[PDB]
């Protein structure tokens, strides 16, 4: 939980002021402003949209979510109000596959990739009672939403050092590119499709593109392969006095 | 072990081998101060044991 | 690396902005305070082997103790790391100076410092004493500027408050 | 991202040197014409809205088959994604002509950018002469050269700072060649 | 509020920090700027009658057809609203020159006008053709000083290029 | 979130007047004393954490019964808790100090602090207390009057700086009580 | 994850066996020896910060390349996230041993490690004696073959707990290669 | 070895004849030039440590990359190898100051050396700039006297050659 890269090599994360605001009686929040506002709002479009670049005449049909995000200042709200919108599936639901939608919601709303195959199953446990509305209402009313983002904050990627796996940690980095990468490359096609469901890990230059400034991205290979061999079995002997132990 | 706590403040003395980042560690790890390659110095691998006894 | 160049044009990309008047004018402020940070960082470059022999023997007359069996400073290897982890903290002093902010010292020297020196047992009161030793050995008229003892005796108890 | 300081920091921390007196008079000559840098990134982003227009519209009249339908900037929402994609190029040449190092241009617009636009479509040798058409016009802003818009500046060379912002539109033109 | 000691103490506050040596140097560049800018900012105060009505009855000798009915200015009462958006820029240019940033340009003036002037079809360009004849009318050597002349000329362009 | 320079044009747009010769007077007596200004808040943050670790531990000495248990600084979790939220205190005053405008303090700190302080059972009675503390402790550091760590300054008067960093603490001290 | 009783029936799951009396004795001697599993994984814990501190100083010790300009354990912002891993290696190596199944350390720790490290730029060679510094820590805490500290056991052999915990150690190895 | 007198005996051997005047004539040549090129040889023999470890370290700091995981200098036995290697070509340019020729260079550092660095990976750009450091570092008048210090860079760099 120490993370090196976090506030040191990145930037600070954005939000509101605080979160003590919706316990003044006179006011609901801190007070923004609209020039103090609105470059928040840009920073919420920038993150569940990827970049997308949505134009004039897409952003009107947004009207309704930022009026009612500049009275009742929850971050939160204003997310779900923007998952549900026809801009958020006519780029992510509409000409992709089903994990294709699913691993660009965990992007989007938790800066993450997703850790297991078991984990990813029960996102299609929740199509199937409810729809698209269904698994994205159950990712922002989550525990672990709760206690990283809450109301206060966007939900940005963020380096933790303490990843429940090392593998979340890879599929974070290939999810989410460099500052000139949207999410609409590939023609449909998940990423992270083929290594979830096997159990592999990911490419070595795909994650180190997406690295900071100023954390060696790329070195380390050796130019013989990148992966592990499960099959195999190495002696590895330690020295005693005598002789060479093979504790196997 | 001596304690060097119960001595007067000014009679406990250290110095470093050189006030130098560069010095002490280069960006090899040929260091001659620091680490296990402090045994790598072209002298100190005799020494003068002819000095006592034949004991 | 935090300095005036870097929050600036990081707060413009963070809105999607041009360079904005504003932050012409934050970079005159590079123009004015430049000649007490270089004239104070030129002054550390051809007198640091002297602030470092004086800085480290400070924490060894104050703490005997560091040289018992176990103790941080217990053998010759480890009296050299500890004059080396004071000329790495003055190097760092001496980048500040040139960048203008305090983006070499906080994510070169201070980032990690709780975690790393809480396992080892090297303990935060002695390098402390070494670096508050040269706050106050620094002469206002003798040793460099009266504006330049300003700017090196800013980023010196910056460092003193975020080790303590 | 570095800016012109950083830059001679970390190239001797790998030293492990501290900054002398032999660097500090490259530093010095940084700030004494640094007024300079800070009175000719205005002279670009004053003009930065009829740059972009002027740029693009000169790619479409030396390749006339870009509007054709088929060609990459055929349609309207097309089109707006291509006079706003000048822009993030404009953006991040203008934050390192203020920062003097090119570092927050290739970490932050550089960084996989012919990466994608091979994933998408987008002709590489007509957006080379999209970057090269506003690369001449920002060039003689800085100098006082143009036709129209005399800016009012103060009487000496900027020759150097119209290279450097020169060789900033040539990494971003060589990147996506 | 956009200005130069906004972007410092947000910039501050959202990483938990004090406010370091980087930024202090930056409100140092607020002091040397204040010479022109508030020059410049003065005398817009008092010369505003007759630079207000220079600029909108040579707004009408490029856009001849604006008093034609069917289009904006048909009648007298139009125009006389005319000089009333007119009037409130030149006092909203006035107040960015004195707070340094582009705050109250971008917040008021600037902030919705793409849509009220995209529904009540009133044509952009002629602001753009009103709000430069303010500027090559601009001489520097009688009228300002030199660096008040290129304050007020940056401050005129930021927004001929927001409503372009 | 405003600053000085941004309290004069709030106040005169609901005049809708220009902001002319008679009102920028008030303007140019805040960058008379700019450098005094800047002196002045450098002195707070140089010795801020020893200004809040002075103020919270008198805070124990004059009234023992918080370390009791059922007191609020009792365990080692609530007394870290009152050594983070004196952190704050003094940043967001220092931040009101250099802007000269008491709108960074009132929004980002002061909103809500009195209903969380009763909703946690926080007693304001010793917060009262501690924020007294370091406030006159902040204009020793100011006045150069302090036992120790007399800071090198330059011969002036600072009263009026001292004073209005004063009544800072004044709306800290009447929004928690 | 399993355990070992869970890999027991999932052997018997390809063949759709019954657990019966001939493949119950590896596991009746699982619980017959289960005292001394527990009894030599709070001989780790208890002594699992000295391990790490040991294990990775002494990595340095024998490499001094890592802690200068270009090392990849140079500042404390990389030596302070290495002690961390080392630490979360032990840890995982600590369920593996009182699971008695190396599941755990296969799926979360070491699963994906190697595409981090070529990333990253972390040396494996170095970060592999790291690792067999503490395999050889832990042998000595187990069978109670320690210099300095010796803790209080019953008389016996655990002489198969320690090369279990050793192949656990080896499998973090073969996995970084 | 390639030297002065084994190639005029083998030039006379090919050719089946007795020393003639002019294989005399050479030996002559290595007469009036040994003063100056056993000079180099024996200040190279006295400071030979302190010569290896000053180039050896000026490969690490122009190519800091060499510690990154999987390089040549991860670990203590590849620097323990490296600063070996240097000292292996700093006795064969002993070597061939003694001799005369590039004799020892040639058989046991320069032949198989591009198969090798090649096969086990290691950047023969940094077995030249530790070789091309020291050809920089001498001082023609301080070290060795000005023919000495000809005869010792000519050998300095006929190995920057070979590697090249
Ligand atoms: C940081 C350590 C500074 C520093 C600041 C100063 N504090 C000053 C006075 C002061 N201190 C306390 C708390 C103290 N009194 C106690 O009875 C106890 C224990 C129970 C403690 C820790 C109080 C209550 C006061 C007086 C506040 C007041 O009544 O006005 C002080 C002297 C007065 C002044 O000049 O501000 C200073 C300078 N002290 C230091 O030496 C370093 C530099
Ligand atoms: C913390 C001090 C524990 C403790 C741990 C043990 N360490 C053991 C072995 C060991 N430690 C090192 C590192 C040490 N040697 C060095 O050369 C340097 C500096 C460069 C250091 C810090 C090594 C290399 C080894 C041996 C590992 C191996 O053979 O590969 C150890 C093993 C038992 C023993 O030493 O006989 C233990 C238990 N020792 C303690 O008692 C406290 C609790
Ligand atoms: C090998 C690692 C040791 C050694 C081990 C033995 N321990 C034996 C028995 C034993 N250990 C514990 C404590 C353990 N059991 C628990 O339930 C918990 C925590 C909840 C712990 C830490 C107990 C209770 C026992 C049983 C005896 C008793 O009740 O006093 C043991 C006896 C064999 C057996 O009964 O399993 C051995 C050999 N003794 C050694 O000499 C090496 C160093
Ligand atoms: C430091 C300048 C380098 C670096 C160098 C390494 N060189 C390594 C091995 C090596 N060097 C030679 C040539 C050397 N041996 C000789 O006998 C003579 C002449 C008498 C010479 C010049 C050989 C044949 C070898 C391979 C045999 C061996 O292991 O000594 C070396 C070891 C390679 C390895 O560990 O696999 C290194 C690391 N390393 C650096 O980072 C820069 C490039
Ligand atoms: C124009 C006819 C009115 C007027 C309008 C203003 N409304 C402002 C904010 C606002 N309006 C609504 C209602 C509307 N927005 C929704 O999202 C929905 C439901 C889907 C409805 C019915 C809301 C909820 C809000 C608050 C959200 C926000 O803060 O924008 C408004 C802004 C006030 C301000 O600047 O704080 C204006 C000016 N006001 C008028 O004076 C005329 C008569
Ligand atoms: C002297 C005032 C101290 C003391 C210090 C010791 N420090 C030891 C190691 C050490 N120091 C640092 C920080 C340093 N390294 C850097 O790269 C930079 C910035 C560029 C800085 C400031 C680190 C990270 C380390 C640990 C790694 C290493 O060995 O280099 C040290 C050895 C630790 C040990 O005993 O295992 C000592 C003894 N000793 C003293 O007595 C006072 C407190
Ligand atoms: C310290 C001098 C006080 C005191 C303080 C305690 N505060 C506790 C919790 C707490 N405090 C705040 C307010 C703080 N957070 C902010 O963001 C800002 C300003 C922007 C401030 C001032 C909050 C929101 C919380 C709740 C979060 C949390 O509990 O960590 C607290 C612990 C209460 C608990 O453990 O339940 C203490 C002890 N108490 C004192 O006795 C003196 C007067
Ligand atoms: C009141 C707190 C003091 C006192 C203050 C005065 N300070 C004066 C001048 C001054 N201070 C600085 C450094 C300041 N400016 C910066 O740009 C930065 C950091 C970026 C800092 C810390 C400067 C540069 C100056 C100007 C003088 C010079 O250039 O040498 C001052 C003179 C008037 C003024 O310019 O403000 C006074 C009176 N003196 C006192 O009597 C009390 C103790
Ligand atoms: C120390 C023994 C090594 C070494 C370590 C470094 N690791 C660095 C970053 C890092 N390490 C991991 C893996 C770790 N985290 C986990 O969650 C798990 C499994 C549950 C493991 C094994 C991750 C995921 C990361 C990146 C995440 C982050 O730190 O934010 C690291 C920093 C590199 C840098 O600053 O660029 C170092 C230095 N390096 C060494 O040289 C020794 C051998
Ligand atoms: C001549 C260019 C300059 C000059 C340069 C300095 N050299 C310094 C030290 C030094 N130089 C060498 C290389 C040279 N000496 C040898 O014995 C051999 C080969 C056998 C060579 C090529 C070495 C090894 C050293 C370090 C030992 C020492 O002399 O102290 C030097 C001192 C600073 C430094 O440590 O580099 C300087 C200034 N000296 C001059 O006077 C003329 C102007
Ligand atoms: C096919 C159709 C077609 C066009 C749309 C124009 C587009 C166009 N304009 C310029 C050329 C230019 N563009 C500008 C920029 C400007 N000029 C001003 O008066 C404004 C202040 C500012 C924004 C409009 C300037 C100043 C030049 C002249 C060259 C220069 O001085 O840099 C160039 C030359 C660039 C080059 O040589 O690579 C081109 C192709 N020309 C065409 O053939
Ligand atoms: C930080 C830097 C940065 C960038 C440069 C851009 C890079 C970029 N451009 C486009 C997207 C595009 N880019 C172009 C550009 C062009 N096509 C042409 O014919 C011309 C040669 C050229 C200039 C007009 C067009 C037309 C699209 C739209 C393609 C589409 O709609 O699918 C997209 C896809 C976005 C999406 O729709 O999701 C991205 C990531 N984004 C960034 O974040
Ligand atoms: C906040 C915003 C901000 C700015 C816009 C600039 C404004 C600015 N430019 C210059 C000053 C100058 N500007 C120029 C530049 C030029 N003269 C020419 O004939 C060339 C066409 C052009 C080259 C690009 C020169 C040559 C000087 C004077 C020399 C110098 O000090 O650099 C000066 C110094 C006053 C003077 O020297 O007269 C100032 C304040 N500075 C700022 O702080
Ligand atoms: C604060 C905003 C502000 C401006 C934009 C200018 C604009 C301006 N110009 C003139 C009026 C004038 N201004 C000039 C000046 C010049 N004519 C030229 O062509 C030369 C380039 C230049 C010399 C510097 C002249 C000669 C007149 C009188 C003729 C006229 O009506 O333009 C007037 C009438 C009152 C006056 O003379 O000041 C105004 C308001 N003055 C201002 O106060």
């Amino acid at each position: 939980a120490f993370s090196s890269i976090q506030n040191v090599l990145t930037d600070a994360p954005l939000g509101t002021p605080s979160a003590m605001g919706f316990l003044d009686e006179r006011t609901e929040k801190p007070l923004m402003g609209p020039s103090e506002m609105d470059e928040l709002v840009y920073a919420v479009y920038k993150q569940v949209f990827g970049n997308a670049h949505i134009m004039e005449s897409e952003r009107a049909e947004l009207r309704d979510a930022e009026s009612l995000f500049r009275y009742l200042r929850d971050v939160r709200e204003f997310v779900r109000a923007l998952a549900k919108s026809n801009a958020y599936t006519s780029r992510f639901l509409q000409g992709n596959q089903q994990y294709r939608f699913f691993e660009l919601n965990f992007k989007h709303l938790l800066g993450r990739g997703p850790r297991s195959l078991e984990e990813m199953a029960s996102h299609s446990a929740l199509y199937a009672e409810g729809g698209f509305e269904a698994v994205i209402d159950a990712i922002l009313d989550s525990d672990e939403y709760a206690q990283e983002f809450g109301s206060t904050v966007v939900p940005y990627c963020r380096f933790k050092g303490e990843y429940p796996t090392n593998e979340e940690f890879n599929r974070m980095l290939v999810l989410k590119g460099a500052n000139s990468t949207s999410d609409k490359a590939g023609k449909g096609r998940s990423k992270l499709c083929y290594s979830i469901a096997a159990g592999c890990s990911q490419n070595w230059l795909s994650m180190s593109k997406a690295l900071p400034f100023g954390t060696e991205k790329g070195t380390g290979f050796n130019l013989i392969s990148s992966s592990r061999n499960p099959a195999a079995r190495p002696r590895i002997g330690t020295k005693i006095p005598g002789g060479v132990v093979f504790s196997s | 072990f001596v304690d060097y706590q119960i001595f007067a403040p000014g009679t406990v003395k250290v110095s470093p081998d050189s006030v130098n980042a560069n010095e002490l560690n280069p960006v090899s790890g040929m260091s001659k101060y620091i680490g296990k390659t402090q045994k790598l110095v072209g002298d100190q691998g005799i020494s003068d044991r002819s000095d006592k006894l034949p004991m | 690396m935090k300095s005036v160049i870097t929050t600036v044009v990081s707060a413009a990309d963070a809105a999607g902005r041009f360079p904005s008047n504003s932050d012409l004018e934050s970079i005159q402020g590079n123009i004015q305070r430049s000649a007490a940070r270089l004239e104070a960082a030129e002054k550390l470059a051809g007198n640091h082997e002297a602030v470092v022999k004086e800085a480290g023997d400070a924490c060894f007359a104050k703490y005997a103790y560091l040289k018992n069996p176990g103790e941080a400073g217990e053998n010759q290897e480890k009296i050299n790391k500890c004059y080396r982890d004071v000329d790495h903290y003055m190097r760092l002093v001496n980048y500040c100076l040139v960048v203008g902010g305090t983006g070499p010292l906080d994510e070169w020297g201070i980032a990690g410092a709780r975690e790393v020196y809480r396992t080892l047992n090297l303990p935060t009161s002695a390098y402390v004493a070494s670096i508050a030793y040269t706050r106050d050995r620094l002469c206002v008229p003798r040793d460099m500027s009266a504006q330049a003892g300003v700017e090196f005796s800013a980023y010196l108890d910056y460092l003193i408050n975020a080790l303590s | 991202m570095l800016d012109a300081f950083s830059r001679v920091v970390v190239n001797s921390d790998a030293k492990a040197a501290y900054v002398g007196g032999s660097d500090l008079q490259a530093l010095k000559s940084f700030i004494a014409d640094g007024n300079k840098r800070l009175d000719a990134v205005n002279s670009i982003v004053s003009n930065a809205s009829c740059m972009v227009s002027d740029a693009v519209s000169g790619m479409i009249c030396e390749n006339p088959g870009l509007i054709s339908p088929g060609g990459n900037c055929y349609t309207n929402r097309r089109m707006a994604a291509c006079l706003r994609d000048g822009e993030i190029i404009l953006r991040y040449v203008s934050y390192a002509l203020l920062a003097g190092d090119a570092s927050v241009l290739e970490d932050r617009c550089l960084n996989g950018l012919k990466e994608t636009y091979i994933a998408l479509g987008v002709p590489t040798n007509s957006s080379i002469r999209a970057v090269s058409i506003m690369k001449a016009q920002a060039v003689a802003f800085i100098t006082n050269t143009a036709t129209e818009r005399k800016m009012s500046f103060a009487a000496g060379d900027c020759t150097s700072l119209a290279s450097e912002v020169a060789s900033y539109f040539d990494r971003v033109g060589a990147a996506i060649s």
